[PDB]
């Protein structure tokens, strides 16, 4: 079959990344799911001579009991020439239902350029390095490849043409290995009409392993400032410090009437009786508060930053924008049950959920500034991760006044 | 001799030209003996003549270690193309074999055909007399001495040919290192002995010889400072240099070794020996051993004295890992499957940074160990820390940033790691609230630092030669000092804000820890931070 060339960007050369620990378990399962992919021809093992590398390592999706291989390409990828791809429908993000489906396994059907397989090299290590490493290759159109979607574009649009067309009520959107399917129709209906689609596709060889998206559920929350009958030096204090802050969000706050109440040394909880003044001011505020701030519009041209913070108790919130105190978006995280004693389990969780709905919305992932020690991240985060995709990530230290206002998001009065 | 493999293609980096260095000038002795020796090399088929219309050269020497060639690759090596082991396996993960025969694969380099295409550029010279007619050249057939490539396309080769064998041997355990090839098993004597004859025979097939018993390695095994025992392994002696004048750069590597060593034997010390370094002028300088210098160099030797033995790996075992507090920011850990019988030891260095704290550290020493476990075992082991459950859930649910310990149990050996405080969460009642301020100006240095509070006390203290931070934590100090057991503590430093996320009990300043001192001896302390400037005294 046809190889279309691919082709590095321009000045680039290609990724060496060094392959990280992996334990017995997850080596024995790569070694394999390779060896088996070898016979089939998918991939082929290579000399000395190629000094190129890609990370690799397995994973088991939800549910899932067999292991599944994810290799790295970040790196890759961002060397990849781009392709003037697939579109993004502004549809799904408000269709009432999506269903991701994993169409990653049609690709092996599809032969890569000869030249650029080179650059797919990766390793399986071993134990305490008693051996060399087991190098391979690809030779077929690889998983989590953005070149790989892209050439098995028209291929796609193909065997989706008759479900489409005869469905033109049904979303079907692209990313990845992921396929997000969105429909308004009912539960059962919705379900069922996957299947069709599921069985359409298997009828070509390409196996496609709650469950359901509900876009528009995502609403943005509020920030809502407490109320007391009495409020004390102290409790001033703390919220004059949160108004302060949020005026960098929403110029119209104004704490100059509350701050009045403050003049004077009395005791932390020395109750204070608040003025006509103060009290409007502080009505103000509140009314200034119930609305996200005017003119924020996401600008394709730019990336997309999430910001996460720990909140404590099993609790994590989020922002995300392209520039500081312009948030698109924002939301709060409880933690999965299960995950009772393990910070990184959550947060693991919270960034593939987080990254799956800027797929939905916007069909780009963001960037990750994670509150977490890089060490401990690149340590245990491949245990507890499920998607076909990486998101970027940078690790910070996570500003005390950050935490303390978004902690201030409204929350239902039941649930 | 040469043998039937594929070569791998090989090639200069991108844009790049063969070598051309002038070949050095040598005397009639070398001259003679080198014709010698590429005259043997030469017709084993080692390497070839060429004429000039290879533009290529390299230099060529003769040294006695009877004479024997050397050719000096730096050129061509700088010009190669780049390959992608150097990651070694260490003792703790080895398990134990009843046999282990060790296989030499010396001048097997010249036994491995080169890229026919390559070739051309390991062209060198052999020089007449002196400056007259032109000498003889030739270029290698294989792998050559000294070249970059060598050892990766070696290795690649030997792990090809190996492969079958390996498959039809699954119980038999190979690892290369360099050109030694070092095979293992738990047959029998007599089955062991009868498979390394076909293993050898195996290779003979492909040209790779073997030599005779004359130099064939036994156990032990001297391997990056181990020793290599069939039932154990120990650690290579540690000896210190008896000597009476010392000078910096001796100093200096004693300390290394030292440092080395700590690792083994956690008793160990230097600071008294490191503070001989204070000041030095030069490298050769001497310098006079203080009598505590004597008495800690004295002591090291007694610990080094000591013999230390590991055991190896034991896959039907669990693993345990233990760790202990040494002092402040100091951690020692051994690892072991059987109480006392060590497969690792070692300990933790740290610096204090910025500002940190116990349990903080105890997780990053989980860390480390749980990787180069994972390296070296490809397993987590199971913690027994010096922390109560209590302690821990109480600091990590709290901590601003995420962190984790793998499953891991309470070992009641002190000292225990503990939070050396925690500020309260609300103001205290009935607790004197210090309104606390400093300031300073950047340039002339001139700070002031003070509180009042509602109680009516008051204080304030002029600072010379200070910054605006100082002064901002010297008042927080103030007020910790002549407050009492409780306090209640109001600031708009952003610093303070810092420490009340954070709660450290470890700083690299001097202030900070002066404060968290103070912090400590206070049974409760209320930390609150308000906007600056805004009129909120
Ligand atoms: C006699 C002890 O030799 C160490 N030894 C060995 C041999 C061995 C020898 C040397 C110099 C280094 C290394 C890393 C291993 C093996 C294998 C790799 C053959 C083994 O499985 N187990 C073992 O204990």
């Amino acid at each position: 079959i046809e190889t279309v060339p691919v082709k590095l960007k321009p000045g680039m050369d290609g990724p060496k990344v060094k392959q990280w620990p992996l334990t017995e378990e997850k080596i024995k399962a790569l070694v394999e799911i390779c060896t088996e992919m070898e016979k089939e021809g998918k991939i082929s093992k290579i000399g000395p001579e190629n000094p190129y590398n890609t990370p690799v390592f397995a994973i088991k999706k939800k549910d899932s009991t067999k292991w599944r291989k994810l290799v790295d390409f970040r790196e890759l990828n961002k060397r990849t020439q781009d392709f003037w791809g697939i579109p993004h429908p502004a549809g799904l993000k408000k269709k009432k239902s999506v269903t991701v489906l994993d169409v990653g396994d049609a690709y092996f059907s599809v032969p890569l350029d000869e030249d650029f397989r080179k650059y797919t090299a990766f390793t399986i290590p071993s134990i305490n390095n008693e051996t060399p490493g087991i190098r391979y290759q690809y030779n077929v159109l690889p998983q989590g490849w953005k070149g790989s979607p892209a050439i098995f574009q028209s291929s796609m649009t193909k065997i989706l043409e008759p479900f489409k067309k005869q469905n033109p009520d049904i979303v079907i959107y692209q990313y990845m290995d992921d396929l997000y399917v969105g429909s308004d129709l009912e539960i059962g209906q919705h379900r069922t009409k996957i299947e069709e689609l599921r069985q359409h596709l298997l009828r070509w060889g390409l196996t496609t392993p709650g469950y359901e998206l509900h876009p528009d559920k995502w609403t943005v929350q509020p920030i809502v400032l407490p109320e007391k009958d009495s409020w004390t030096v102290n409790d001033i204090q703390k919220l004059v410090g949160k108004l302060n802050w949020a005026s960098q969000i929403y110029p119209g706050i104004k704490v100059r009437q509350l701050c009045k109440l403050l003049r004077g040394t009395k005791a932390l909880t020395e109750v204070i009786p608040l003025t006509e003044e103060a009290e409007l001011e502080l009505a103000e505020n509140r009314e200034i508060l119930k609305e996200p701030v005017h003119g924020v519009y996401y600008d394709p041209s730019k990336d997309l930053i999430a910001e996460i913070q720990k909140q404590g108790q099993g609790q994590w919130t989020y922002q995300i924008y392209q520039e500081p105190f312009k948030n698109l978006k924002t939301g709060k995280y409880a933690r999965m049950r299960g995950a009772h004693t393990n910070d990184v389990k959550q947060l693991t969780e919270a960034v593939q959920k987080i990254t799956t709905e800027s797929i939905v919305i916007w069909g780009k992932t963001p960037k990750f500034k994670l509150p977490i020690q890089k060490e401990t991240w690149e340590t245990w985060w491949t245990e507890y991760w499920q998607a076909t995709w990486i998101p970027e990530w940078e690790f910070v230290n996570t500003p005390p006044l950050v935490k303390l206002w978004y902690n201030l998001e409204k929350e239902p009065i039941v649930g | 001799p040469i043998s039937p493999i594929e070569t791998v293609p090989v090639k200069l980096k991108p844009g790049m030209d063969g070598p051309k260095v002038k070949q050095w000038p040598l005397t009639e002795e070398k001259i003679k003996a080198l014709v010698e020796i590429c005259t043997e090399m030469e017709k084993e088929g080692k390497i070839s003549k060429i004429g000039p219309e290879n533009p290529y050269n390299t230099p060529v020497f003769a040294i006695k270690k009877k004479w024997r060639k050397l050719v000096d690759f730096r050129e061509l090596n700088k010009r190669t193309q780049d390959f992608w082991q150097l990651g070694i396996p260490h003792p703790a993960g080895l398990k134990k074999k009843k046999s282990v025969t060790v296989l030499d694969v010396g001048d097997a380099y010249f036994s491995v055909p080169l890229d026919e295409d390559f070739r051309k550029y390991t062209a060198f010279t052999i020089p007449s007399i002196n400056n007259e007619t032109p000498g003889i050249r030739y270029q290698y057939n294989v792998l050559p001495q000294g070249w970059k490539g060598s050892p990766a396309i070696f290795q690649s080769s030997m792990t090809k040919i190996l492969e079958p064998f390996r498959k039809q041997n699954p119980d038999i355990v190979i690892y290369q290192y360099m050109d030694d090839l070092y095979v293992g098993s738990d047959l029998e004597i007599g089955q062991h002995r009868t498979k390394i004859e076909e293993l050898r025979q195996h290779l003979l097939r492909w040209g790779l010889t073997t030599p005779d018993k004359k130099h064939q390695k036994e156990p032990p095994f001297l391997w990056m400072g181990y020793e290599l025992h069939p039932d154990k392994w120990t650690v290579q002696p540690i000896v210190l240099p008896e000597k009476d004048s010392w000078t910096v750069n001796d100093i200096q590597k004693l300390v290394g070794k030292l440092n080395w060593a700590s690792q083994i034997y956690p008793g160990i010390k230097v600071r008294q020996l490191c503070k001989l370094l204070r000041g030095t002028k030069a490298l050769t300088e001497v310098i006079p051993l203080t009598e505590e210098a004597e008495l800690e160099l004295a002591e090291n030797r007694e610990i080094l004295k000591e013999p230390v033995h590991g055991v190896y790996y034991d896959p039907s075992k669990d693993l345990i890992a233990e760790i202990q507090k040494q002092g402040q920011g100091q951690w020692t850990y051994q690892i072991y499957q059987e109480p006392f019988k060590n497969l690792k030891t070692g300990k933790y260095a740290r610096m204090r940074g910025a500002h940190t704290n116990d349990v903080k550290q105890l997780t990053e020493a989980v860390q480390k160990i749980t990787t180069e476990s994972i390296v070296i075992w490809g397993k987590t082991p199971k913690f027994k820390l010096p922390i109560q459950k209590e302690t821990w859930e109480t600091w990590w649910t709290e901590y601003w940033q995420a962190t984790w310990i793998p499953e891991w149990e309470f070992v009641n050996t002190p000292p225990l790691v503990k939070l050396w405080y925690q500020l309260e969460k609300e103001p205290i009642v009935g607790a004197e609230t210090f309104y606390v301020d400093g300031a300073a100006n950047r340039e002339t240095k001139l700070g002031k630092a003070g509180y009042v509070t509602n109680r009516g006390r008051q204080k304030v203290v002029t600072l010379t030669d200070t910054t605006n931070q100082k002064t901002e934590l010297q008042a927080i100090y103030l007020a910790l000092q002549d407050s009492g057991l409780e306090v209640n503590i109001v600031t708009d430093s952003q610093y303070a804000l810092g420490i009340i996320q954070a709660q450290p009990d470890q700083s690299e300043s001097e202030l900070v820890n002066q404060i968290i001192e103070q912090l400590i001896k206070k049974e409760k302390v209320y930390l609150a931070w308000v906007p600056a400037h805004k009129g909120i005294g």
